[PDB]
């Protein structure tokens, strides 16, 4: 139930792929509106294990996440 | 080549000239305000200043009746130059002679001495009928403004066959200096014709009708907002407050088109414009993402914690962030497009 | 080739024939007009002039009647022409029998010499029924304009719109030249509504509503500037007095759009203006140019000679100038930018 | 599909159950009126017939608070069935709830029948808190101006960029016909309007203040034509004629801006315009020649015959031909400029 | 480099002394009004209480007279840093003191505490002299924008002398969303000039010119509908009922400026509006062309039964037919034309 | 005493020539506005009976119906 | 003290060139307004003995006549 | 602390690269505005004392003036 998930992955593109790694969604997530912490890494990293491998292939392993 | 010489010197002493005629052209007025306000107040104790101030406006009306002549013979002459003939019988009109004509018996009235504080009718009307000499005034303000002053100005003229009627000068200044004469024109005529109503309707008993009325009358039917607790009495009176009503619309009129304009953008505030539009949707837009992915994170970590309360809530946001995003998206688009 | 005749022949007897029945309607008012007035002032003592007044309208009427049909017959005739049917009784269609069967019905109302200075209900309705009269000027006006008579006309109206509507021959009037045609309207209207209103609120006391106070009521309502000095008292005279404001809104509306359009320069002003804008900044641009050489080196002087420290205006001065100088070189590059 | 269809079906169903509570929301207006002008004229005598007129406007409301939840569960549907929800907790939020709420405590306000011919206050105004129910009339237009009823329009619109608003379906019926629309305003302002006032300013005895008087107040002061015969007199009637003013003024500029746009040429009306008047540019220029050469020969012989006595007035009579043969000339290659 | 910082943390210093400064010339104000509604309502036995709420605005004066020193100085630190200059000597000109010491002179007038309920003419005068630090809120209103807030937009507009003006953020409020501030302005101005008409014009016994009465007179001479039972009867009055008029003519022109714009499509309205009836076009060109046919094999019919009244209202219904055919096919051969 | 006859056919064209058949013709009458039963297709049978095979030739046999 | 003599003649053209004959412009004349007779052919024929051929050369003799 | 230097020259050139002599600056200065004598052209020659030729060679002599 989502789309232009390529241009969602594109605006906070940092591998030029959209497979920018977890710190890197977890610091354009802490830096615009919320911050948070330890507790907001580990839920990067579970959010991130469905790669399993830092980056994160956004139009694969989104369907699971709209889903 | 002597022509554009005696072109250019022909047309400084026509400056001249009309200038001149000008300056002659507002003395008498001055003196018959002040010999018809003298009369009114000084009363008939007063003969030998009245004598005095009476006489010079005859000499003043004398020495006008001359410039308008040379003005004229000056035209004849230019006339004569552009279109050389060297015959001065077959350049003058049939038409011209009856302007001339014209000029001059409407430029030549005046209470003239011929033989209490009332002006007897048949005065007050030569009196009245020297505000005609008006008339005067677009040229001098025509000529003297520098379009007519240089022959390179008359080459282009001359290829657009503009003739540079007087609506052209007017469009400029309005064009170019709105606001103050539209104040200059609506404060001078608040003036000349609170005097013309106050001569109508100038009352003894009481002074009913003299500029402490006037002044308040003439403002409020000029803008419509007739009150009625003053009112004309005399059908001279009458007239004069019907052709304040009529040339207080065309200001209105001219106000609105005025101002109708002046709201436009220009190139570089458009440009400016879109510009502060693009910055703000481009982070409105990079925020709403943020919050998307945040709001998507938070929702699932609060279902794997099962309470479907803050689950549902967070679905709502999520809904209204998407279409939000959507929305942004697409106006950006829009407007991109719009610029490109 | 018959029939390129004939069309005009037919096409211009119409012409004449709507051009009578203008004249045949204007006479039947202006005699309803003078019997109206007649008797009110003449009394009961006149009585074979008013029974000889009223019978000639009468007859004009009957004379008018006789027009409009032939006038139809000949628009019968231009159709079955123009369709090439050759039987009439498919030509005639309810509803133009209709429209005709309604002109031949409001055409005919007048006062009739069926059957004391107050005139009757019935007899005061029917003469101001004979103003509905006025329809016929716009087909005269549309006839005679010419732009339906020439064959080619029609010819080329036929590509874009095959009937000629009243309001391009209106727009035209309005474009071409305004001014007079308002200046008719408002000063046509302001005394065939005073005499509607006079009849409405005519007093025998002492003449408390005759053309001596609705000349002064009706502009002063026109223009919004109601004083409230005289008001209609009957209820006939409450509704012509709101009549008059909706045609002054109009009426003002329609002189803000013409004085919008009146003030807007042409392709030839705009590039007389933009040669004089170019030529005198290139002026001023050389004139600053000297400011800034000559302030430069006195303030240079200023400074060798030691001249104690009076020269900190001529810094003052020199900055001033310089951005002058930028400024009106940056004008003159942007004039320059969209000039080519 | 099955949802292709459904959607159709719900929105059909939705557009009479949003029909049918604009016809029961007039009724309790109608009934209020009548009830209130009984209670004036007929005084303490009727009492049953009042109760009885009374209990219908209560069952009327009643049986209108029905509709606005099943209208709002429809659109909860169609809500459901465009984001693919399953759930309705989702569904509905905080803004449509209180929005929800809103209309139904603003519906539900009535005169109801809890408990000698003036409206004691807290009736009156409960009363008068009906006209709240007009807020119903926009949605029923929009919704049956057949934007949203066509499946390929709707389908268009969200790629069109556009989202279908109040103000597009005003703009296209200002656009397709706005001489019916602005009188129809104007004349059913002027009687909701003065039998509010008339309510406010009832007066007994004196029997100064109802419709007769308001008929004639109300139409003078939105058109700001304000005379000062009758004016209001209580604090709740100097509010309703100073809010008759301000959408007065803004029909005025309504009217305004519609004439500015009415007053414009077609696309077509301009073509014709330009050839009628190269036309006769053309005649006028091929007519000058001829006079031009009779009055250069009756020179020629007039200088043979030695007279000179009219030569002259022939001479210039060829200058004045020869100047508006270059006129004219200029005129037409201008106008050849511009066509090409 | 710390210029960049520093020309940042310069113009946030000048935002807020601009902040500060419009608070702390309210309390002025508001301070004013009371102390004139305590000496009228309260009138003697209340000295104390009057000094000390005199004393108060003197005490704050005193403190606004040393937040334009400040703010000024901070202006002349930004235009040494601009332009580049040690040892200030050259950048205080004698226009910018003359504007210092007129606007410090304007800002220090109060009815200070030097030396029964009617203020004199000196307090009467000092008290509406203090309405004049208004001029600060254009200031405020164009450094809170944001316009001047950031770097790279005042850089890259820097390239054009923009010249930020109070005109560049009247006409972006204006555009961005009207009516709001109109009503704002319209609801503001009918407080403070009703203070000042009932402060001119106050009756002792019998009040005739308080807030009673000048709240009714002014909303009735704002929008020209003066009616006459209530009129100025004092010079100050009188002259302050003029520049109400005045300030409803130019809010009409806005007004209407303002709508002509709001009545106007966008880009992609056009084309739905197109696509619209292009489809309605379509549909009934099918349909005429279905009804030729039908009504042609009717009249076929019709004919072969031999009776001919039938035959001719369908051979006259086909005329019809074939002519709205012809009609709609030349619109739809424009619509194409213009299209494409 | 007709024209764009082409255009007037082609606006019901069924086999791409304008020759539609009797029962095309038929059921065009019958769908927009009017509907009607054996009578009008035997009317029909008989109008197009000066083409005499079914595909009216509207170009050719237009002439007499319109005259 | 004349200019556009060339386009003056090829309003009234006759021949092609401007050398419209005394009868061409004769009845030029005279149609145009004012109508004449043998003393009006008698003086366009005066006028045309500058060219003494009949087809007037306006361009040479237009000189005389325009001084 | 200038720049267009090349423009501002130019505006004002006699010897088409800017290198105006002294009479010519001289009298530049005199025609408009302010108008002097021996005392200006004293003072022109000291102004292309730094240039030592006549020919201003603006481009590398208007640093030292403006400074
Ligand atoms: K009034
Ligand atoms: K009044
Ligand atoms: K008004
Ligand atoms: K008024």
């Amino acid at each position: 139930s989502e789309e232009e998930i390529r241009e969602a992955f594109r605006v906070f593109d940092k591998d030029g792929n959209g497979y920018i790694s977890a710190a890197e969604l977890r610091h354009v997530m802490t830096n615009l509106g919320e911050k948070l912490t330890d507790e907001e890494v580990d839920e990067m990293i579970r959010e991130a294990d469905i790669d399993g491998d830092g980056q994160v292939n956004y139009e694969e392993f989104v369907q699971m996440m709209t889903a | 080549l002597g022509a554009l010489r005696r072109r250019k010197r022909l047309l400084e002493q026509e400056k001249s000239l009309a200038g001149w005629a000008l300056v002659l052209a507002g003395t008498g007025i001055g003196l018959m305000v002040l010999h018809a306000e003298m009369l009114w107040f000084g009363g008939c104790s007063w003969a030998l200043y009245l004598f005095l101030v009476k006489c010079t406006i005859s000499i003043s009306t004398f020495l006008l009746l001359c410039l308008i002549v040379a003005f004229h013979a000056k035209e004849v002459q230019l006339f004569m130059t552009d279109n050389g003939l060297r015959d001065w019988r077959v350049a003058l009109t049939g038409r011209q002679a009856a302007q001339i004509v014209l000029e001059l018996v409407v430029c030549g009235l005046h209470p003239a001495p011929v033989r209490p504080g009332f002006l007897g009718q048949g005065e007050a009307l030569l009196s009245l009928a020297m505000l005609l000499r008006l008339y005067l005034v677009p040229r001098a303000v025509l000529l003297r403004s520098g379009v007519l002053l240089n022959a390179s100005y008359r080459s282009i003229g001359a290829l657009n066959q503009v003739r540079f009627r007087h609506w052209f000068v007017a469009k400029l200044y309005m064009n170019t200096h709105p606001g103050r004469l539209l104040l200059g024109l609506t404060l001078g005529l608040w003036l000349t014709t609170a005097w013309v109503l106050s001569v109508a309707e100038r009352q003894a008993v009481n002074a009913t009708g003299h500029l402490s009325d006037t002044l308040w009358l003439i403002p409020i039917t000029f803008l419509t907002i007739g009150y009625g607790d003053v009112v004309p009495g005399t059908m001279w009176g009458k007239i004069v407050c019907l052709c304040t009503g009529v040339m207080g619309v065309c200001c209105t009129a001219l106000l609105v088109a005025v101002v109708a304009r002046k709201l436009e953008f220009n190139k570089a505030e458009k440009h400016v414009h879109n510009f502060m539009m693009d910055i703000q949707y481009t982070k409105e837009m990079k925020e709403s993402a943020a919050r998307v992915l945040q709001e998507a994170w938070m929702f699932y970590k609060h279902t794997r914690r099962k309470e479907s309360h803050a689950a549902r809530r967070h679905q709502r946001k999520l809904l209204a962030a998407i279409n939000a995003f959507r929305q942004v998206k697409l106006k950006h688009r829009k407007l991109r497009e719009q610029v490109n």
